[PDB]
């Protein structure tokens, strides 16, 4: 499988107290923001709270996305994790608080159970019944069996092509139906005819299965908002028939709530509150933060996971206003608020160890040792970087191993932005012919 | 393109083998959970919720279910079979008497009850 | 349910004696803020009474002092029976509209119109039809407790037919429209087929009476009634925005003909609360507008809240108290509420610790009650949730002082935050972009 | 009626027009024309086929 | 053929060792700037092997050192077997869309999934056809068509003869049927049957009978972008706005969906995950904003590979008000490696006027050369190789078989460099309109 860059992260390492150990599940050290993290991952799988605000704050290369992302896998896939940046949220579409309203809901699970009852074979027979009800009789290799079909799965099975000797699928639940073919004992109904001959299926003639469903509450958005799919034939037209984002009302999402609870009710829907991540949160503007005052006091609302490496930094949209964080501070009262500090460098030895044997890099000790020193003296961030071209290097050099050769030639190859600046600092002198354009 | 992208599931409204979402999301996002369907309307139709002025918009509660459903070419062939009845009444509920009569079912029907175009 | 619990879930009315306006100290939620909730009591009076139009209150004061608080109190106690509608200043910014169309709207959706209506309707599970094509036809139509047998009217036939009514179907008739609906199929039909279609429901069969009559009430904003007469199917636009800037010939109109429905008593006015909160992000624009519109005589009552100093105005670059147009204050009258006492924070505390079901320690309320106290309301609430999920963890049955202080210390306050950026200062990227990555 | 190679027996998805001959492949193709004089009519004998 | 020759026609590959990388002096087109070519060789071997995902790497250096020459020296050693997406920053800020939107669009254009799909095709020429049409039509039907090696009749069912007459396939015409869907392909004429085809005027091409068998189970291999399914599920006719590119803000739980799936089918063996490239020239041009998406758009297992180009030093940041090395700010620039590349000296200056010189069509004569490489030390690689086509021109006019000194020096009068133009604004200043907007008419 491939290797992104917090693919070792695999949670928070914590211990059954909740206490983070120094070094698991691929992190080295953070253990005070692990076990804030952690706090954080009850407060969630607690279904009760709602709109609970987070912030993770702390310098770039800190480790403030592994720990979101180590919140993501802690928490598992049955509940929704919605990661965004803060510049997502200027879609060109709809207005900024549509965006995040719609990503407040993202966030906001709903889970179904389905027994799908799936049919599938070769049409034996198609006799109407009334005056409209048919009886589709169907095939597979291991018997046959007949169904009495409402008059509108007809209709659905009469607008697929469907004829005797075809082969069909149905979801006798859901009402769907597909052709998947022509059963190949009629392949030579005709030497050439433009048609798609499979097999007769093999197994069961009929198949029962248990599946669990999700959508999301904005799922029920989009779904009543305007018609979807296969409903809106037009809209393969374009310009003004485009599937639009629109300023969803309030009145909408009220029905909404109001018809997934009649289903909570019933037993039918379990919901699953989720999480909201905003990294790059300092680019949100005021506007956006006066929204988020309003949207965290909705009582359906998702927790909410900043992440911020502002000092103390203008608001966007007003510039009048300095705070921390580049949060305003009005908001900044709202929020629990964990710090990550910067690591030291026995710990950047261990994380290079660890992104090393996740890239299935194999380095000397002596190449661990001057990997590391560059995360102490430029950039944890640049150590990790340089793991890969050496790997390259070693193994057309015929190594079975990077080794210090291989990571110093690596290092001359791919500089760090301080030596590139240092180049751009010597060189951009003049308006000349060899100048870089300052 | 190839046979599994544009017929075997990739893509996604589309239900089959290979698409076990498609045909489960198809009945609940627009009959069950469908905030359209006359069941659901019902249930909101009174007081203040939301559905309380389609007492009085001259549709039926099938009528507000099909205009959610089709689309606006599908609701401008429908449109054609109707009739501009409310601007016949214009014309013939006149007389102070007639006390500018409007069925109580199209009440909020206003801008079509009344204007200078059918009189012109 | 849906409804978890929020931070203003605790907030059950206004808590003042109602016939005297005078504020008890703590009950239906609210602790303290007495001057504040006298007014606000005032504020209701004048909402209740509906004859005062577009008077403009503004809810000054520091940031976690209430003012989200009293507001929703009064939506609490106001109650269903008037519009409440809630608008953040944020909103207004609208890429589909105008903001001064997006503030016509929101003050329209704050005055409703109600109507009084008799309703006869026939719902039944349809047993048979049967038809003289020699046209002319005959329903006989069932509940759990009467059956009958209509004739139909050769429209009515049509209709079954087209809307392919058949036996085992719940249908209904609108007697005054004349117009069916198909509500489902009966739960008792369940086994007829082997394979439905995706549009199918069941349904229990209708109960009692077949032709049913009721007298129902109908509340229906002004700003509903724009939509609805904005193009031939508005009613849609109510659920999916996309109004677009409707036009004012059409509102004058509508304005015109409720003023007729009121005349005759066909329908009353029920004029309600706009509450516009963070009003000092609308801008020098919107005020402007916002002058105008208070001057109406269907202008809701509106009622706004800040937090702001003397801040610079959107829209333009000098100062003004609350961050707002003296133009614009000149036509508001302001309500200042205050910082918390140790004994009123201790109050809300509790009220908080028991809506989020959470049995604190005397000794851990007493901690919590000083970090409110030096660090504020809000981050002391938060400890709260917070503290239960680490006395989770040590199985324990209260939260003690010792899961106050873990909480304390894994989660800063702002003030510590503060410090904690400045004492990071060439660790994190300034306001000029610099960082150093360096250990 | 599924299709076999009169020479082979093998599944055959081309009829030649001259022979009548049901065949498989390219190669056997080239040995049906080749065929003597009575031959194809013999192939034809063991469908009980006949053109005489 | 319709591609004419451009700045880059020269550039073949990387001019690199396959088993070492060792860039040699010159090969492929490329001379010179050997460590940024070696450094470009190592990250065209992190994109073949597709294991590391969301790498970001710039190309620093001044103007017209080969940032783009190297670009497509990687792109043209990758060649059409995996995703390659060239995007200039200026073409983020598009109306149709926010920044975000577009810059997820280019990252989802440059994975690919690789889908291995057979079909049976029937191939051959038509020897007769016959049609009963009673009159309604294609009631019954007879196919004859034969290769060079085989002949067959065909029975037809009714769908195939409307194929049959919606083509008008006639006698002697060569088609491909493809049987599992039924379309045909009319792929040519027999020469053969040239006299049949008496509607066709004589610029009619014909070609040979087809070989082998009838039928044969070709195998396709297709690649289809992640963006390209986007676009497919995001309305009824969606593909169509991969061309006329009116795709809205497509929403992300269709993307989401789309993962999911594709990851069903990698691990189903369906189908292949194909990580390519995306190339920002000029990123220098994009704002904090999309610095600020980027940042995270790299941390995904469907992110491609990112290379940039700077001619920056260090300068404004846009959408601020701040300066920053390469114009890009250090927030990015922590996740990023940079290759720089340099001058040229005066042989390699010469060698690469040369090879500009031979994909031209430019017989230049070697004291032309040397000057033209004089010119270049003193006005730039690019003047001097705008001039290889001028003094062609002039040359031609002339009559002359090559290119002399005598046509450089036409040239080098005629157009001037940036430098002697700057000279001549400057000495000009009054005449032209200044940055106050003021101007003198008079003589
Ligand atoms: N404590 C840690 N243990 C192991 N790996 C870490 C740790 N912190 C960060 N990393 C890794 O180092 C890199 C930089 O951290 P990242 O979370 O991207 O920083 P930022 O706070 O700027 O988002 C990422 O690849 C991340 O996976
Ligand atoms: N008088 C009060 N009684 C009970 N709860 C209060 C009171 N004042 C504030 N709170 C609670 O404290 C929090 C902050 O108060 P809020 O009114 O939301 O802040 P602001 O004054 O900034 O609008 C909310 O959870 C609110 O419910
Ligand atoms: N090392 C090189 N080998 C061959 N051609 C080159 C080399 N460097 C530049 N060129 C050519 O010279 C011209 C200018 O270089 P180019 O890469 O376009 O400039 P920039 O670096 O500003 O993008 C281009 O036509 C390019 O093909």
């Amino acid at each position: 499988h491939r290797t992104a860059a917090h693919t070792h992260i695999k949670g928070l390492g914590l211990n059954s107290s909740g206490i983070a150990e120094k070094q698991a599940a691929g992190f080295v050290g953070q253990c005070a923001a692990r076990e804030a993290c952690g706090v954080v991952v009850d407060l969630i799988k607690a279904h009760k709270m709602a709109g609970r605000g987070v912030l993770l704050a702390g310098g770039p290369g800190t480790g403030k996305t592994a720990l979101a992302l180590a919140i993501s896998q802690e928490l598992g896939t049955k509940i929704p994790f919605c990661p965004i940046t803060g510049s997502e949220i200027y879609s060109t579409e709809v207005k900024k608080t549509e965006v995040l309203m719609e990503n407040f809901r993202r966030a906001i699970g709903l889970r179904v159970r389905e027994t799908k009852d799936v049919y599938e074979g070769e049409v034996t027979e198609m006799t109407p019944e009334e005056a409209s009800t048919l009886l589709i009789g169907l095939k597979s290799a291991r018997g046959q069996k007949k169904l009495r079909l409402d008059p509108s799965i007809y209709e659905a099975i009469q607008k697929e092509r469907v004829q005797v000797g075809d082969v069909i699928y149905i979801e006798t639940n859901t009402g769907a139906c597909k052709r998947v073919g022509r059963s190949d004992a009629y392949a030579t109904e005709f030497d050439l005819e433009a048609e798609e001959y499979v097999p007769i299926p093999k197994g069961e003639v009929h198949k029962k299965k248990e599946i669990v469903q999700d959508v999301t509450l904005h799922d029920l958005d989009v779904a009543n908002a305007r018609p979807q799919g296969g409903q809106d034939i037009i809209s393969m037209m374009g310009q003004l028939m485009k599937p639009k984002m629109t300023e969803i009302t309030d009145k909408l999402r009220m029905e909404i709530n109001k018809v997934v609870q009649k289903y909570i009710n019933q037993g039918v829907a379990e919901l699953i509150p989720g999480v909201l991540f905003i990294d790059e949160a300092h680019m949100l503007d005021i506007e956006c933060f006066t929204y988020l005052n309003k949207a965290l006091e909705s009582p359906i609302a998702p927790i909410v996971v900043l992440a911020s490496n502002r000092g103390i930094a203008t608001i966007r949209g007003a510039d009048d206003l300095k705070a921390a964080h580049g949060i305003p501070p009005d908001f900044l009262q709202r929020l629990l608020i964990i710090p990550t500090h910067p690591y030291e460098p026995d710990e950047i030895r261990r994380i290079v160890r660890i992104r090393a044997q996740t890239e299935g890099v194999q380095l000397t000790d002596a190449a661990v040792d001057r990997v590391a020193e560059h995360g102490v003296r430029i950039s944890l961030r640049y150590c990790l970087q340089l793991l890969a071209p050496a790997s390259i290097l070693a193994r057309v050099n015929g190594r079975t191993q990077v080794d210090v050769q291989d990571i110093a030639e690596a290092e001359e190859l791919f500089l760090d932005a301080r030596r590139s600046a240092n180049i751009l600092t010597s060189t951009g002198e003049s308006g000349g012919l060899h100048g870089f354009i300052s | 393109l190839p046979r599994l992208i544009w017929c075997d599931g990739g893509r996604l409204d589309k239900p089959g083998p290979g698409n076990l979402v498609a045909g489960f999301r198809s009945k609940y996002l627009n009959h069950m959970m469908n905030i359209w369907t006359p069941e659901n309307i019902r249930s909101s139709l009174e007081g203040i919720e939301n559905f309380t002025w389609l007492r009085f918009v001259d549709t039926s509660l099938q009528e507000a279910y099909r205009a959610s459903h089709t689309d606006v070419f599908a609701r401008a062939v429908d449109l054609a079979s109707k009739q501009n009845r409310l601007g016949h009444m214009q014309i013939v509920y006149d007389e102070p008497e007639d006390k500018k009569w409007t069925p109580v079912h199209a009440l909020f029907q206003i801008c079509e009850r009344e204007n200078p175009k059918a009189v012109a | 349910g849906l409804n978890l619990i929020a931070a203003h879930s605790h907030i059950r009315g206004l808590g003042v004696d109602a016939d005297t306006l005078e504020p008890r100290p703590s009950s239906q939620g609210l602790v303290g803020q007495e001057k504040a909730r006298k007014a606000a009591a005032v504020v209701l009076e004048m909402i209740k009474q509906g004859k005062i139009a577009g008077r403009a209150v503004l809810i000054a004061g520091p940031p976690s002092t209430g003012k989200t608080a009293i507001a929703m109190g009064m939506a609490q106690s106001l109650g269903q029976d008037v519009p409440f509608t809630t608008l953040a200043a944020s909103e207004i910014f609208s890429l589909e509209m105008s903001k001064t169309e997006a503030l016509t709207q929101a003050f329209r959706k704050s005055i409703g119109v109600r109507i009084k209506e008799e309703s006869e309707i026939m719902e039944g599970e349809v047993v048979e039809i049967q038809i003289d094509r020699s046209k002319q036809g005959k329903l006989t139509i069932k509940t759990t407790d009467m059956e009958a047998i209509y004739d139909m009217g050769s429209k009515m036939i049509d209709a079954m037919t087209k809307e392919r009514v058949m036996a085992g179907d719940i249908i209904s008739i609108d007697k005054s429209s004349g117009k069916i609906t198909k509500l489902g199929r009966s739960y008792a039909r369940s086994r007829d087929y082997d394979a439905m279609g995706v549009d199918t429901k069941f349904l229990q069969c209708p109960e009692g009476e077949l032709q049913k009559r009721k007298e129902v009430v109908h509340t229906v904003s002004l700003h509903e009634i724009d939509v609805i007469n904005s193009r031939t199917q508005g009613f849609l636009a109510l659920f999916s925005g996309d109004t677009g800037e409707i036009r004012s010939e059409i509102r004058d109109q509508i304005n015109t003909k409720v003023a007729e429905w009121k005349e005759e008593g066909k329908a009353e006015i029920v004029p309600g609360v706009l509450f516009i909160d963070e009003v000092h992000m609308l801008d020098i624009e919107c005020f402007s507008y916002i002058n105008r519109a208070l001057e109406s005589d269907l202008a809701p009552i509106v009622i706004m809240a800040s937090n702001r100093g003397v801040s610079r105005i959107r829209g333009t670059d000098y100062k003004s108290p609350h961050g707002l147009p003296l133009d614009f204050l000149d036509r508001v009258v302001i309500i200042n509420t205050h910082p918390y006492t140790p004994d009123e924070l201790r109050q809300i505390l509790s009220i908080r610790a028991q809506e989020e079901e959470v049995d604190l320690t005397p000794d851990a309320l007493a901690l919590l009650t000083k970090i409110g106290q030096e660090a504020g309301l809000r981050y002391a609430s938060n400890l709260i949730t917070t503290s239960q999920l680490i006395a989770a963890k040590r199985r324990a049955k209260q939260v003690g002082v010792e899961d106050v202080q873990r909480s304390f210390k894994l989660f800063y306050d702002p003030a510590r935050s503060v410090r904690f950026v400045q004492e990071s200062e060439k660790r994190l990227i300034g306001n000029d972009g610099v960082v150093d990555f360096s250990y | 009626m599924k299709h076999y190679c009169d020479v082979t027996g093998l599944p055959a998805p081309y009829l030649d027009p001259k022979t009548r001959l049901r065949y498989h492949n390219k190669e056997i193709f080239a040995m049906i024309r080749n065929l003597p004089q009575g031959m194809g009519e013999q192939f034809l004998e063991a469908r009980g086929a006949h053109t005489v």
